[PDB]
């Protein structure tokens, strides 16, 4: 009986164990997909980086959005090698909107010596007056938030709804 | 003991006014 | 019962010990009288 | 650094003019380097606890900034040294000064660096290939018994660039370079690893080998697994050296290692004298204790911080020691003065006295100080193992169990060793009381003894039930006045009063008895519980119909026999073949069938 | 949908044991989550408690230790802890704050719910009246816990507690006789992992590992994460219950260590102690881990709990199993007495109590002589305990028959009801002729707590 | 033996049902990869400039 | 050296309870003593307690009186308390702070040492190995104490500890005597009595008793009254624990240091805790009771390379009876072993009324035996034990059973009893008795009995004065 039972744990543990394995690596092959369509995001909004003209009003968008963030009289703003062209520009679009916006009048600096690394895809840095303040409004960082706010629509598009999901609350 | 800590407390805040 | 109604102070402290060590010490004299009392039945009953 | 020095409420004192720094970060304080580290922080200033007498520390004196929390360093040396709560080469204190007292703020690294090493590569590393932590480069030959094997520091890794060849190192050498991504770094043998956590472990294994130790009792009736947890009580007089010196000694344990707070130095003087004495010889000869073991106390001078820290710095060293894969043992000595440090830090730091006077989270602080030990296996190449355990002391007020600490500690161990000074002035050595002390290791054990002996189990239940029936039937015959019960009874009380003065005893001094392998154990138990089966089988076959057979017959007929049994433990297996006493116990065996037909 | 980009402050005004300071914090957004960057690079995270003025303090799960007031940063995410639930977690094991152990991934979140949860509707609440197979005597027909409740058990150090969670979770059924089943849901609380690793093993052992969502938690991780781990765990269960329609068989472990978790909390907190130093909103908080459960109207699915818990000093008026026998309906309490006497299931009978006999047990459910007998049996049983009690010192010469007989009732009772073993599952009907053939010991005079007519009935036998 | 051997068959077996399903995974995926990377650039596209709801002057 | 002159302040915010606080002081300095002028030209002295910036803060010795916020004046000294220890204080008496009150001038030290001591390498100490004559039979017979061993005197209040203590100062002795005589004549001994918090009645006591011995070419006698300064009760015992530190050692002396009432030390100690503002802890004593006392027990014990010895035995005055007490309890964690006394003993006027049956010496295996004494002192100590405890027993049996009812052998055990009482634990006030005469006392209690039933004790031992 003792031998038996001993032995009979043995193969059906090493059974389970084996069952989920496999689980393991179906879960695997998801992550893969999944991650995989994360990569091909990533590669399309750098293909996109490259137009000029919707760039410049990306660029507005987020100089303005640092602007009605940061409410402060010290304004600083740091962005790549390639595009300050574009963003001093967007920055004197965007001070009268501001002022009208905030009843309020603001200095604003951009730093000609540090710049963002080459591989940011996109976008700027906001810095207060003491640099003791930061808003991380860069492409990645909103591609990711953007991403993990979003999977619930993104798999219900690719995997389709649960079966068992009865009822949404 | 938990009583005199309060009060304690409440004094020490009280010295830091100014 | 449970317990002896007394409200808590030292007071009761004090005199609870006592008359706990009070009751050892009954315990100990009755033991023995009583193990004396046993070998000497033990004796008659022999005899 | 200009520490605007306040006075103090105590030893504790704050200062400001402090730069970028974190809680719990080591500083010294003034030009006579009294140490401390960060409690709170707050804007510019932090305040901070000194561990010295503050006097003659003047305002806006110098604070030296660190660069890591309380650590420990760790390195070739350390083995047969001895230190304190924080770490303090005290001896090499008394070879640099030659002094009487403690020099206040001592600069000396636990590790005399004019040291020179004999240092060997692996030889399988080669140039440019990638490593990790954990994994084994090297080796010195620290001492001939014990080999102290070099691996990377975890959190540690890349691709090396240079090997130092085989060759005669400092402590200062550097023998590897390694250059991680954009990095590059530098690595001599001595490492720096903080003490309030664990090095990381790729898992954990069950226990599956017995720890052995001299003692037969306390192995065959209530064992100890190796790698496991135990507690032993601590009173003054009832015999604490007995253990430890048995375990140091006669031990299957690999390294040992010894802690404590508040403690003598006899102690001290009694090791000392015992690294000859207590040699273990291996290869017959001489060798000191010294090389297999580490020394470690603290008086109640030294401060709190030091008793409370010490207790955390053995588990860190036996952690870098069962690293290496080796087999440690641990005692950690005086649990409760630790309890009294961690009041006294409290009461500093003024908590709310949760129970008794004791913080709140005393229990989870013994939870997570037990939960290091057991067997497990390591970051690295040759994918060794080890194991570590744990002996915690306990001193209860005079044995109530109802102190917290004490509840505590018995709730997380699974084994207790009981003493007792009643058997102890009965002249009883070692004292057990048998009654209170039990196990909860047979379950991991049960496949070893099904495989290597076979029997150890059945017999074990049958001593064991014996002896409670010993002790149920000692309130019985006391009340009918000894001279009327069953000839059952009788055989079980004789038994018991032969287990009691023949396998229950030991002489340590006694140079036949100062080791009892285990095998000597079972036969001894084989042998008794057997021809207590034989008797009362007989005794109940002759009771009902004819030839009543007594103990007054049996004795008379088998006094050869009783003889024997009584002398049977004069053998001395360090001289006679252990193949000769299996052969005597085959005989004796014999003649106890011999004996038990011929009675009918 | 919130499109508002992050943020970072550096002002660290100070810290002060697990709590933090953050001053020149714009507009805090309260009962938040923050993640922290450690100079070396090591990530922290936290939950901000307070909020004044420009000011924010913040506790932090993993505790505090080498945070740097001028290097460390704090980044703000403006939305209460939501957690990660999914259906398809079942069969797989995490840590106390959700990542995985198994090198399982990041768990694909069927959606982010509230952490404290929400209170349930009172008229949206339907009482539950379906009796459990548990397999126990001492359950099955003295303490039978139904469906939609939560009974925890009190045990003590060394008391074989968690063979008793194993062979509850193992012999779950249905007293009432498609198949059954019953997704389980167990965390650990800081418990050794010698006791994981058994409840592992015996998880495997019931063979239903696809239906086992195991969250981990040992004595050596940080304290303050035991305060998050179970709230986790219950909106799994909620998930599971009330969006999946499926039974779910809750369990928990050493709420002791929660106790203490909260204890050291609040005591950093400096809050107004109560009895023994415990917090005041201990029972606030305790409510909000237990009365999220039962079944609601529109769902077949239901939710039950059995959170056992130490028992220091074997006290009953200790405050953590007072506080829990008040918000709770039931208990069990293992006796150490018995464990000591070598007796399983060691279960006290009579220190127990169920507070769902007025509805699932009777007539139509599963007989009309079931709570007499019951009653009966509990009064025999206390009589039996006072009769023995005074034998204990009047002696056997002075006594009555009918303390002999009471007597050997109590011995029967003991050797036969309460043993029960460890793999002998037995029904209902089975216990039920167990407790008459006991009680037939008795004639039928002196049966003083069943009604003549069931009397009449049964007994001739 | 004829347990591991049958241990064998049974892995063979269900090794054979991840393959397939995971062939149904990525049959999933390339049904409307696409489109759903479509719908995260549109939803990224936007910047909506909103004030703090409740700033006073 | 010191070459830096002396500042004196004038300004002061004001002060605050027993302390003083001012402003504007340059560089303070922790612990920095400090004297002060009152407009009346009245001296006092004080310590500093607290420092923040320029704010110092300095307890008065004498006690705040008649303070003006503007014509009073300190005058820092820079510079931690600093005893004046040296050899030559023998025969010397001295108050609380070290003022000699015996009509003697300032001491002429030659060394200059820290007052708050430091402490020792505890790799550097010794297992001790021999026995000190104390002259009470029932300390020297039952509970023989060593050197360097600490043994505490537990006793209640109105008990007669006091002069237990000064016939332990006017008798104890070496043991030299045994091997020869001649070698007496290095008589390193020395005692060195510090007495705090104690009425001046018994003061006076103390102090006529020690000039009528003529004993004070060895002793050191520090005194405090009750009346005196509070802060001065916690400077006296380190004074002790300096001066005999420095006989013991430099010197080369077996210092027997004995420190009386350290229930009113914590009480002085609660005293300083409430001058701090920190809150406090159980029973209200502070919670850093242990590392003071502590540091007080631990400086004793003998050093390598040293020919020499420190013995310290306190007497604590158990509060009502309490061995719950923190202070008893924790005076019992560090130190090891303790004596006893009994209040019935005292009742029955039978004199020093000392409990033999609780009490316990903790290493005496080691401090006798062959070679240091007779070899079979602990032999006869276990004997009397055992024998007092079956006495007792008996009586107690006795009370209550009967003489019908009693044996032979139980009318010599409680004839042992009360001879035992009546003789070995009686000592009288002036009696001087030696190891020796005790022991012989103690064989002819044992010889009451036949050997049958002196079982302990093996007969090749009992050869030795059983035949007499």
């Amino acid at each position: 009986e003792k031998k038996e039972k001993q032995i009979e744990q043995q193969k059906k543990i090493q059974m389970s164990n084996l069952m989920n394995q496999a689980r393991l690596k179906v879960l695997r092959a998801r992550d893969d997909l999944i991650t995989d369509l994360l990569n091909e995001a990533k590669q399309r909004l750098s293909k996109v980086v490259k137009d000029t003209t919707r760039y410049q009003v990306l660029l507005d968008g987020l100089v303005l959005q640092g602007l009605y963030q940061l409410l402060e009289p010290r304004m600083i703003v740091r962005c790549r090698k390639q595009d300050f062209p574009l963003v001093k520009a967007a920055v004197q679009k965007a001070i009268p909107m501001y002022k009208i916006a905030t009843k309020k009048d603001v200095d604003v600096q951009i730093d000609q010596e540090a710049y963002l690394p080459e591989e940011i895809a996109g976008g700027v840095e906001i810095y207060n007056g003491d640099r003791k303040i930061k808003v991380s409004n860069t492409l990645e960082s909103r591609l990711d938030l953007i991403a993990q706010q979003m999977m619930p629509e993104v798999r219900g598009a690719l995997f389709g709804a649960n079966a068992n999901r009865k009822f949404l609350d | 003991f938990y009583r005199l800590k309060k009060i304690q407390e409440k004094k020490k805040i009280i010295k830091e006014k100014f | 019962k449970d317990r002896i109604e007394i409200f808590p102070s030292r007071m009761a402290q004090t005199i609870m010990k006592a008359r706990l060590k009070g009751a050892q010490t009954g315990r100990n004299l009755l033991k023995k009288k009583s193990d004396a009392l046993t070998l000497r039945f033990r004796q008659i009953l022999k005899k | 650094t200009f520490g605007y020095v306040h006075g103090v409420s105590g030893p504790v004192v704050t200062a400001c003019d402090m730069a970028g720094a974190a809680m719990y970060e080591l500083v010294r304080v003034g030009h006579s380097e009294l140490v401390g580290e960060i409690i709170r922080l707050e804007g510019d200033m932090a305040t901070i606890q000194v561990y010295e007498e503050t006097s003659g520390v003047s305002v806006g004196d110098p604070v030296l900034r660190t660069g890591k929390p309380l650590s420990v360093e760790l390195g070739p040396g350390i083995m047969g040294a001895i230190f304190d709560g924080i770490q303090r080469p005290l001896s090499d204190i008394s070879s640099q000064t030659q002094s009487i007292y403690i020099p206040r703020g001592v600069n000396v690294s636990a590790l005399s660096r004019d040291i020179k090493w004999e240092f060997i590569p692996s030889k399988n590393l080669r140039v440019g290939s990638h490593i990790t932590g954990g994994d084994i480069y090297g080796i010195v030959n620290e001492n001939s018994l014990i080999k102290h094997k070099i691996m990377l520091p975890p959190r540690n890794r890349g691709s090396v660039t240079y090997i130092a060849p085989p060759g005669n190192y400092d402590a200062s050498d550097v023998v590897l370079e390694l250059e991680f991504e954009g990095v590059k770094e530098k690595f001599s043998m001595v490492q720096v690893w903080p003490v309030r956590q664990v090095r990381p472990v790729t898992e954990k294994l069950p226990a599956n080998h017995p720890l052995l130790t001299g003692q037969r009792v306390l192995d065959a009736l209530f064992p100890c697994v190796q790698g496991g947890t135990t507690a032993i009580p601590g009173a003054f007089g009832c015999g604490k050296t007995v253990i430890s010196q048995s375990l140091s000694k006669y031990s299957n344990s690999d390294v040992i290692i010894y802690v404590g707070c508040g403690e003598r130095g006899n102690e001290m003087s009694e090791v000392l004298r015992d690294f000859p004495e207590l040699t273990m010889e291996v290869d017959g000869k001489v060798e000191s204790i010294m090389k297999r073991t580490a020394l470690v106390a603290n008086t109640s001078n030294m401060p709190v911080a030091a008793r409370e820290a010490s207790i955390y710095t053995g588990i860190t060293l036996s952690e870098y020691f069962r690293d290496m894969g080796y087999h440690v043992s641990m005692m950690a000595d005086s649990t409760s003065r630790w309890a009294e440090a961690l009041r006294e830090i409290s009461g500093r730091l003024a908590e709310m006295p949760a129970d008794s006077g004791y913080p709140a989270y005393l229990g989870a602080r013994l939870a997570s100080f037990y939960e290091r030990a057991g067997r497990v296996k390591c970051l690295g190449n040759p994918e060794r193992e080890g194991s570590v355990s744990i002996v915690g002391a306990v001193s209860p007020p005079g044995g109530d169990f109802s102190d917290p600490v004490t509840s505590a500690t018995l709730g997380i161990v699974q084994v207790f060793w009981g003493l007792d000074k009643k058997l102890a002035q009965r002249k009883h050595f070692p004292s057990v009381n048998w009654l209170i002390s039990y196990s909860k290791y047979m379950r991991a054990l049960d496949e070893y003894y099904d495989k290597h002996f076979t029997e150890f189990v059945p017999l074990r239940t049958k001593a064991k039930e014996i002896l409670q029936e010993e002790e149920d039937l000692a309130e019985i015959v006391q009340l009918v006045g000894k001279a009327s019960l069953a000839e059952t009874d009788k055989i079980t009380l004789e038994v018991a009063k032969l287990i009691k003065d023949d396998f229950l005893q030991q002489n340590g001094y006694t140079p036949y008895d100062r080791f009892c392998p285990f095998y000597k154990t079972v036969g001894m138990l084989s042998n008794m519980i057997s021809f207590y089966d034989m008797a009362r089988r007989a005794v109940e076959t002759t009771a009902q119909s004819d030839n009543k057979i007594t103990w007054s017959i049996i004795r008379e007929h088998m006094g050869e026999i009783l003889y024997k049994l009584s002398s049977m433990k004069f053998k001395d297996p360090v001289k006679d073949g252990e193949a000769k006493i299996k052969a005597d116990y085959a005989q004796l065996l014999e003649d106890m069938q011999n004996a038990f037909r011929s009675l009918e | 949908y919130l499109s508002q980009p992050r943020l970072t402050y550096k002002t660290v005004s100070g810290v002060n044991g697990p709590l933090v300071i953050l001053d020149h914090v714009k507009f805090p957004r309260y009962a938040e989550i923050v993640h922290l960057t450690l100079p070396d690079g090591t990530k922290r995270s936290g939950q901000v408690l307070e909020v004044s003025g420009s000011k924010a303090v913040v506790q932090v799960f993993e505790g505090t230790s080498g945070i740097d007031a001028k290097k460390t940063s704090c980044e703000f995410t403006g939305d209460i802890l939501r957690t990660p639930v999914s259906e398809d977690m079942l069969g797989r094991v995490f840590n106390g704050s959700g990542k995985p152990i198994d090198r399982g991934p990041v768990v694909l979140a069927e959606d982010f719910l509230d952490i404290m949860g929400q209170p349930i509707n009172p008229q949206c609440r339907i009482y539950p009246e379906e009796m459990i197979q548990t397999g126990i005597s001492a359950i099955d027909g003295m303490n039978s816990i139904a469906r939609g409740q939560k009974i925890p058990i009190f045990s003590a150090a060394g008391l074989p507690h968690n063979e008793i969670a194993a062979q509850i979770c193992r012999q779950a059924g249905l007293v009432k006789k498609s198949e059954e089943n019953f997704a389980i849901v167990f965390a650990a609380m800081g418990v050794n992992m010698e006791t994981a690793r058994f409840f592992k093993s015996d998880f495997e052992e019931n063979g239903s590992m696809d239906n086992v969502c195991l969250f981990l938690n040992l004595a050596n991780d940080p304290t303050i994460e035991r305060i998050i781990t179970p709230r986790l765990a219950l909106t799994t269960a909620e998930f599971l219950a009330y969006q999946c329609e499926k039974h779910v068989l809750v369990i928990l472990t050493d709420m002791s260590s929660y106790a203490e978790a909260l204890r050291e909390v609040s005591a950093a907190r400096e809050e107004v102690p109560g009895r023994r130093g415990f917090p005041g909103y201990m029972y606030t908080d305790l409510a909000t881990i237990y009365e999220r459960a039962g079944r609601v109207e529109g769902r077949n699915g239901s939710i039950t709990q059995i959170p056992i818990l130490t028992m220091p000093n074997d006290d009953i008026t200790h405050p953590i199993p007072d506080l829990t026998g008040y918000i709770t309906e039931g208990q069990i309490y293992v006796d150490r007495q018995l464990h000591n006497r070598q007796i399983y299931p060691p279960i006290n009978v009579l220190p127990s109590l169920s507070r769902l006999m007025k509805s699932a047990i009777g007539e139509g459910m599963t007989r009309k002589d079931h709570a007499d007998v019951s009653n009966q049996l509990y009064a025999c049983y206390a009589i039996g305990k006072d009769v023995q009690a005074m034998k204990a010192v009047v002696g056997e010469e002075a006594l009555t028959s009918d303390d002999l007989l009471y007597l050997e009732f109590l011995q029967k009772f003991e050797k036969n009801f309460i043993t029960q073993g460890p793999y002998e599952n037995r029904t209902v009907y089975e216990t039920l002729d167990i407790g008459w053939q006991l009680l037939r010991i008795f004639p039928k005079e002196m049966l003083k707590r069943i009604p003549q007519s069931t009397l009449s009935e049964f007994y001739p036998r | 033996q004829a347990a591991m051997g049958s241990q064998g068959n049974l892995s063979a077996e269900v090794e054979q049902a991840t393959r397939r399903q995971v062939q149904g995974m990525q049959s999933s995926q390339q049904r409307n990869r696409e489109r759903v990377l479509a719908q995260l650039l549109g939803m990224v596209c936007e910047v909506r400039p909103q004030v703090h709801p409740n700033y006073r002057v």
